[PDB]
């Protein structure tokens, strides 16, 4: 019930915002970028991938992909609610500038809202498709 | 100019009155006008020897000195959606490539022809070929992780001696004054740790009435006491960190903690920064004695002990490598009044791309010079630009191989350098050799490329490219010699020689460099005959031998010599020359032959004097530019007009003992000397304090320790040194 | 009247013996069915006795050294007295030189048997309170816990010292009042610490940086307690919070052990859930696995019990040796781990409070009874009690059962056969109240004598010595068992026998020993023809002993199942401390009946007493329940509907552990508590089987 969260433009896979804390990240970050590369305009808008002890969850809105990784034991019900909170905030704040930027991580300052929202889901006190990721890759 | 030969025994006044200028590589007119700025990139031999045999005959070290992250006046920023890079050696498209097919370019470093992609548009007019210095926008594949935010963690020693030094007050004051001026956007994080015999964390939550001091006393087993509010967001918690900085100096006034557990404290600060990385500022005031990383006391040498350096442990070397692997850089602020084994503590910054700052015998009341020096150096340290999680690679045309690196970094694989931080005041040096004969080419090029994360969260690449010609004549190699660059490369080599062998071998290798080169010159041509490019070679090497890094008979202490060597390894070439051979001017009679052009100011240009007491005068006053300071020495029989109109005093006896700076009086003589001084400190981003304290009896006449041409009781004079060299040249 | 005798001797001497006439021969001492024992209350209150402000006289004999008592034979002419225990004759001290017949000292008068002296040992130490606070609980529980701790701070004496230790994943020792900075020392709740380690890592009346006078610190503590926030470490899905109860307690113990050893100190620990990490771990952090139950421990499916119990057992002895009191206040929905931590408040004089949440009237009011004061504004608690018992040369002490620890003192009054905490003439009771009752078991190896001497630290700081000297008649050789059978205290024996059974169950069949003595007592003192069960009768002195045994062998003290282990250890804890009357209420709850036809009247604990047109009031010592029959479950009807509610409120205040109040009726789920205490299966059947064996072989 952990972390990895990325927001990327579906067209070219251009990263827009992310958030990662360790104290590996190297392997599942590649897989995350492999998925951004494969996603196109015929991809399922909401999907879940299985990667052994891990599990990817993503949605797609306005050509923008909201990917999250966690241990498979993390509730898939909560994973999509976490991405929905990110989408509505991101589209409201930067949805009209996304198809114009070209730099990687042109919205690093979205780091703040990701992590303050991230903690509202990784604490039990605070209170679709499925396919093996090795296939799509 | 001059292809002329010089006799060092007859001139004896060879130093020029105007500042030295770096040599111009003997290149075609159109190539040299695009060449790299010599301040950022320069070579000891502007005419590269064609073969290693020729290089050995010259008996001169071949290498490069670079200042890659220097503050620039104008920087071209290419935002290309594609970075053209040679498909073989990954060399960036530089102004010195060879465009042939107008759609194919020949790599000037590995000679492979590459295809100009149809994104390159009149392909030879693109900015990547019109600027040797240029900064790229790194794509998505040039970063291992999202750009890390700027993280600043300050670590203060609060032992009994540290509280006595009073450093904690002004440091917390400088942070309060420059809190908004720290490089970073809204992602900036800030933290604090104090320590004595225990580690003291500090949490900062807006829900609590005051910060909380979380003490971990398990010295042999450190941990992080809280997961959230130790490294806090500076933007959101500006108010919380301001109170703590106003409260920190008052928390330890009555301390009895005589010991310091610096080792475990640095392990605590590493674990806190390991998740994200960043810059770690450590303020230490005494020998570490408690816990792991403790060091034993040493007895300071005297003028009598011979040349009989290295770290006494590897803990701080290992700990630096751990910080380097987590993109953490450590900067050491040593304000010690006694021996502290800096030869060991320095390893925390040498292998993490940091830098050590030394303030000997710091005291808030007793030592007003070190107080203002720390203030002005903290001003630069807190407001200069910074790059995070950086790496650098130095490329050079096939046939030239780099084999030794000099500077604060960690070399991973060959021709690579790990820079947890990269600061605009760091200098680097590289020693190379001719692995394959340069019969093919007549031009060789060098390229350094700095991949880093900006304070605004943007991956960038700064690329410099230098191009030089190849020669095959011994005299041609001598004609392109850069005496300053050779002196700087020899200093870095001599420091390594000390750690690897002894100070004696280091001094001998320096002396043998002048002998073997001038004897090789003589064997290919009565007095001491040198080419025009090396007329200042023995002078600068002698000044190198009297510098606090390699001097012997001086009463210098241990940490002084070590810090002197840490500056040699980490300073750009200019400040090494200014420290080794300071510029001495006479300032009690300035007038107009000055560079007024500046609008409303006139700015006198007095002639540079050679470093000898024979040039001084008791009738006047003399200013010495040591690079980092500006000592103004006043004569005893000094004129009365200089006393009342420049110093603000009626006689020599009432010149205040420690004078922190000149007054700005309503006199034309004050306006002239204030203009000459301010012009000096404008040539540098590190504000040098100026103390007139250098009277004829202040017991602070280390102004005279820089008179490197006179003889002392334990060193030769410049004329004696010339006499010793000639005896060896034609032995 | 023997009943007037038992009443007046408990009111005066705070003691009730199983036999008030003792076997004068070796042939009857060995054949005693119920051992000669005493329900001794060392600090019982009474009609304002005079505090003797002078040091007690003692016997001048190295071994004996008893206290001058009314049994002593005096000689006001020669200024000499003869000790009743060892016949040694003493000289009166100089302060007794003006002794006279028509004005003699207080201890001698038979009214001033059981008297208290006040002695001066110099400066009196300040009292010490150490709050140990859990931070792993809900906000409404933590906010209520904070308010309760702030209220207790307003009652503490200005001289007393206070210390705050909060914990969760880590343990925090707070250095009080360091002005504008608020510090604390952080320790991993993963590895234990000894006192010497904790002393090195941390560092006119005395005080530490961690223990400061209330009058100088009460404002900073009441603010820190007001800012205490829940454990900052997040709790992932399906996981319990990381709670280091075992190390937090050991750090609280080691702190006082190296700062103020051998002085009144109270370690008040507050728990919101079980210990999940470290030594003393009670259950894992996986919500999938439940906390152990009695079924789990019987089938060897509880891997933390013995290892965790051993940890808190060594902590209990560490604090009891140092002389410090360990309180435990646990409120949660799940279990807490009282079974593993029971020894800390049992071996010391520590309290044990249990509820569902700190945010209830149940915990809030129970917590402020702890600091109830008497007619001088001082707490009704004593510290560091030392109980020493002098006996005649014919009496020996087997041992004691109750909140005490052996000082392992050897002497001729020690018996070979030891019982409970035995093999000693001296016991230490780190905490005691006017209610603490030890069970002392004697053995005979004409007027016997027993002298109880209790030295303790008072709430005022004064050192006091309670001296109670009782005397019971030796049996007449020509009327041995007839007098013994007349001096029988059926109530006191039933609890003293219950004390033994429970102590054997909690330190493991027990019902078998309880029956073989019930049958033996029926045969020796009952009336019957052999092989004729219908002939069996019992004297009015013995008739209630069978019924007290029926309820005892069916109570929740010995039938642990259908209860949680924490509930079982909580029930045993209070039964091993209470006096006679309250202990009878536990074993056999009292039941009152309320109807139009007559004022409130007590009725039998039988199903025949549950009428439809009647309101019942059952008083289990742990719960006060009001039952409404099917009829009444709907000004005259009001007098009835609130007659039990009125009588409930009165007793609903005196009792220290405030009993859980219950309002139920016929068909309600909470009526189960009445049907289980009511009603082998039936008394009638139990009595018949008892009579068939009583008239049968011996
Ligand atoms: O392997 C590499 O050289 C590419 C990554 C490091 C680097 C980046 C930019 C410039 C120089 C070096
Ligand atoms: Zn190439
Ligand atoms: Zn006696």
């Amino acid at each position: 019930m952990v972390l990895l969260t990325m927001i990327a433009r579906v067209a070219d896979g251009l990263p827009l915002a992310a958030s990662m804390q360790e104290d590996d990240l190297q392997q599942y970050q590649s897989q995350a970028k492999q998925l951004f590369r494969k996603l196109n305009e015929q991809s399922p808008t909401r999907c879940t991938l299985e990667a052994g002890a891990m599990t990817f969850h993503y949605i797609i809105e306005q050509g923008v992909c909201y990917l999250v990784l966690c241990e498979a034991a993390f509730p898939k019900k909560l994973a999509f609610a976490y991405l929905e909170d990110l989408h509505s905030e991101f589209d409201e704040q930067h949805g009209k500038k996304v198809p114009t930027v070209s730099r990687p991580y042109s919205f690093i300052e979205f780091d703040t809202f990701i992590q303050k929202t991230k903690k509202l889901y990784i604490d039990s006190r605070a209170r679709i498709m499925v396919a093996n990721i090795e296939e799509v890759l | 100019e001059g292809l002329r030969v010089v006799n060092l025994l007859q001139e004896r006044n060879m130093l020029p009155s105007t500042p030295l200028k770096p040599p111009v590589p003997n290149l075609h007119e159109d190539i040299q006008k695009l060449n790299c700025n010599p301040e950022l990139f320069r070579c000891t031999l502007t005419s590269i020897p064609q073969t290693q045999a020729l290089l050995n005959k010259a008996k001169l070290p071949l290498g490069l000195l670079l200042h890659p992250f220097k503050d620039l006046v104008q920087l071209p920023v290419v935002t290309s959606s594609t970075i053209v890079r040679c498909r073989s050696c990954r060399t960036y498209i530089n102004p010195f490539v060879s465009f042939l097919d107008q759609r194919r370019w020949k790599c000037n470093l590995c000679y492979r022809v590459n295809d100009v992609p149809e994104e390159f548009l009149e392909p030879h007019r693109r900015p990547e070929v019109q600027n040797a210095t240029i900064e790229f926008m790194a794509p998505s594949e040039y970063m291992l992780r999202p750009p890390q935010p700027p993280v600043y963690l300050f670590v203060f020693d609060v032992s009994h001696n540290a509280v006595e030094t009073g450093y904690l007050n002004s440091v917390c004051q400088s942070l309060l004054d420059n809190l908004d001026l720290l490089p970073g956007n809204t992602r900036t994080k800030i933290g604090f740790i104090t320590f004595d015999s225990t580690i003291h964390f500090y949490g900062l939550q807006e829900s609590l009435s005051q910060p909380q001091m979380l003490i971990v006393s398990d010295i042999e087993d450190v941990f992080i006491p809280m997961p959230e509010n130790l490294l806090v967001n500076l933007n959101e918690s500006k108010e919380l960190v301001q109170d703590l900085l106003k409260t920190l100096p008052q928390m330890f006034t009555k301390t009895l903690e005589t010991q310091s557990a610096l080792g475990p404290a640095l392990q605590a600060a590493f674990k806190l920064m390991s998740p994200t990385g960043g810059r770690m500022s450590v303020f230490q005031t005494q020998l570490p004695t408690l816990g792991v990383g403790a060091l034993k006391p040493r007895e300071e040498p005297n003028h009598r002990s011979s040349a009989k350096m290295t770290p006494s442990t590897d803990f701080y070397k290992k700990l630096a490598l751990d910080c380097s692997g987590q993109q953490v850089a450590v900067d050491l602020f040593l304000l010690s009044g006694q021996y502290s084994d800096l030869a060991s503590l320095g390893c925390i910054s040498r292998y993490s791309a940091g830098s050590v700052y030394y303030y000997p015998s710091y005291h808030h009341q007793h030592n007003p010079v070190q107080v203002q020096k720390l203030q002005k150096e903290l001003q630069r340290y807190l407001t200069r630009k910074i790059g995070f999680e950086a790496v650098m690679r130095i490329r050079c045309t096939k046939g030239l191989s780099i084999h030794t690196f000099h500077g604060n970094f960690f070399v991973r694989s060959t021709d690579l350098l790990s820079l947890p931080n990269v600061n605009p005041d760091a200098g680097y040096a590289v020693q190379m050799s001719v692995e394959e004969s340069l019969t093919d080419t007549q031009l060789v090029s060098f390229q350094s490329a700095l991949l880093y994360t900006s304070s605004k969260g943007e991956r960038r690449i700064r690329v410099h490219t230098l191009c030089l010609p190849v020669v095959s004549t011994l005299n041609d190699v001598f004609l392109g010699a850069d005496v300053q660059a050779i002196s700087g490369l020899l200093a870095n080599m001599a420091v390594d020689r000390s750690m690897t062998a002894s100070l004696s071998d280091a001094r001998d290798a320096l002396v043998n460099a002048v002998i073997d080169s001038l004897s090789a010159y003589r064997s290919s041509v009565p007095g001491l005959m040198v080419p025009f490019s090396l007329r200042l070679f023995p002078l600068f090497v002698l000044a190198l031998l009297k510098q606090k890094s390699f001097q012997t008979g001086t009463n210098a202490r241990l940490d002084e010599r070590i810090f002197a060597m840490c500056q040699v390894k980490n300073q750009p070439l200019v400040y090494l020359m200014l420290t080794t051979h300071p510029s001495l001017y006479r300032v009690d009679n300035l007038s107009d032959e000055g560079a007024l052009n500046i609008s409303d100011r006139t700015i006198p240009q007095p002639p540079i004097l050679q470093l000898s007491v024979e040039k001084l005068s008791r009738d006047g006053a003399f200013l010495m530019d040591a690079g980092s300071v500006l000592m103004l020495w006043v004569g005893k029989n000094c004129t009365q007009n200089f006393l009342s109109q420049v110093l603000g005093v009626q006689n020599y006896a009432s010149i205040p003992q420690p004078m922190t700076d000149l007054p700005e009086l309503d006199t034309p003589e004050s306006a002239r000397i204030i203009a000459f001084i301010s012009w000096l400190r404008e040539q540098r981003p590190f504000f040098p304090i100026l103390y007139v304290i250098a009277d004829e009896s202040p017991m602070k006449a280390n102004f005279l320790q820089n008179m490197i041409e006179d003889r002392t009781e334990s060193a030769l004079s410049y004329y004696e040194f010339l006499l010793h060299i000639q005896q060896q040249v034609n032995k | 009247t023997y009943l007037e005798f038992i009443q007046q001797n408990e009111e005066r001497d705070g003691v009730r013996f199983s036999w008030n006439v003792w076997p004068s021969s070796r042939l009857e001492a060995t054949r005693m069915v119920v051992p000669v024992a005493a329900l001794f209350t060392p600090l019982k209150e009474r009609p304002d006795l005079p505090p003797i402000q002078y040091e007690p006289v003692l016997c001048s004999r190295t071994t004996c050294r008893a206290v001058l008592n009314p049994l002593c034979q005096v000689d006001y002419r020669a200024k000499l007295w003869a000790c009743n225990f060892c016949y040694q004759r003493n000289q009166f001290p100089p302060s007794y030189a003006g002794i006279s017949e028509l004005n003699q000292p207080a201890e001698l008068l038979p009214q001033f048997s059981s008297i208290e002296y006040v002695v001066l040992r110099g400066p009196q130490m300040p009292l010490i309170f150490l709050y140990v606070v859990d931070t792993c609980m809900e906000d409404e529980d933590l906010q209520a816990l904070k308010e309760s701790m702030q209220m207790s701070l307003s009652l503490l004496p200005p001289t007393a010292l206070v210390g705050l230790i909060t914990f969760g994943r880590m343990v925090q020792v707070h250095e009080l009042g360091c002005e504008g900075i608020s510090k604390s020392y952080v320790f991993r709740g993963t590895k234990d610490l000894s006192a010497k380690q904790l002393q090195e890592m941390l560092g006119p009346p005395p005080s530490n940086r961690f223990l400061q006078p209330v009058q100088k610190i009460d404002m900073n503590l009441t603010d820190l307690l007001g800012e205490l926030q829940r454990d900052p470490w997040p709790v992932p899905q399906g996981k319990r919070p990381l709670r280091s109860s075992g190390v937090a307690l050991s750090i609280a113990v080691g702190l006082l052990e190296c700062t103020f050893p051998n002085t009144g100190a109270r370690i008040m620990m507050f728990i919101g859930g079980p210990a999940t990490q470290g030594p003393g771990m009670v259950v894992g952090d996986e919500l999938k696995t439940p906390i152990r139950s009695w079924h789990d421990i019987d089938k060897d499916n509880a891997k933390y019990v013995k290892k965790g119990t051993k940890h808190f057992e060594a902590l209990a002895n560490r604090a009891a040796t140092t002389g410090h009191v360990i309180d435990i206040y646990a409120c949660a929905l799940d279990q807490t781990g009282l079974l593993e931590m029971k020894c800390c408040p049992n071996l010391t004089g520590g309290y044990m409070v249990m509820g569902d949440s700190f945010n209830t009237s149940l915990f809030k009011q129970t917590f402020q009874r702890v600091f109830t004061k008497d007619m001088h504004g001082q707490f009704k608690m004593g510290f560091g009690g030392t109980l020493e018992i002098k006996t005649s040369r014919e009496i020996k002490i087997s041992g004691a059962i109750g909140p005490c620890v052996s000082l392992n003192s050897k002497g001729p009054c020690v018996s070979e056969n030891e019982i409970g905490t035995g093999g000693t003439c001296q016991w230490k009771i780190c905490g005691l109240s006017p209610t603490t009752t030890l069970a002392i078991y004697f053995e005979v190896v004409g007027r016997g004598a027993i002298q109880f001497v209790t030295q303790y630290q008072h709430s005022s700081g004064q050192r006091r010595i309670r001296v109670t000297t009782i005397a019971r008649n030796w049996a007449d050789a020509q009327t041995q068992i007839q007098n013994i059978a007349a001096s029988f205290d059926q109530e006191a024996a039933a609890i003293l026998m219950a004390r033994l059974a429970i102590y054997r169950a909690e330190t493991e069949d027990v019902l078998r020993w309880l029956d073989r003595q019930l049958i033996r007592l029926c045969q020796k003192f009952g009336e019957y023809h052999k092989d004729d069960p219908s002939s069996f009768r019992f004297s009015e002195t013995f008739s209630l002993y069978p019924q007290f045994m029926f309820h005892l062998r069916r109570s929740s003290f010995l039938q642990v199942f259908n209860n949680s282990p924490d509930e079982s250890s909580y029930y045993r804890h209070h039964f091993m401390r209470q006096d006679l009357t309250q202990s009878l209420i536990m074993i056999q709850p009292i039941l009152y009946a309320y109807s139009f036809s007559g004022p409130p009247e007590p009725v039998l604990l039988d199903s025949s007493s549950i009428l439809a047109d009647r309101i019942l009031l059952m008083d289990t010592f742990f719960q006060i329940l009001i039952y409404h029959g099917e009829t009444i479950a709907q000004e005259n009807f009001r007098h009835l509907l609130q007659a039990p509610v009125d009588d409930a409120q009165e007793i609903l205040h005196s009792r220290f552990p405030m009993p859980r109040y219950i309002d139920t009726e016929h068909g309600g789920s909470q009526a189960r508590f009445l049907l289980s205490k009511v009603n082998d299966v039936s008394l009638q059947v139990f009595m018949d089987h008892l009579k068939k064996l009583a008239v049968s072989s011996a």
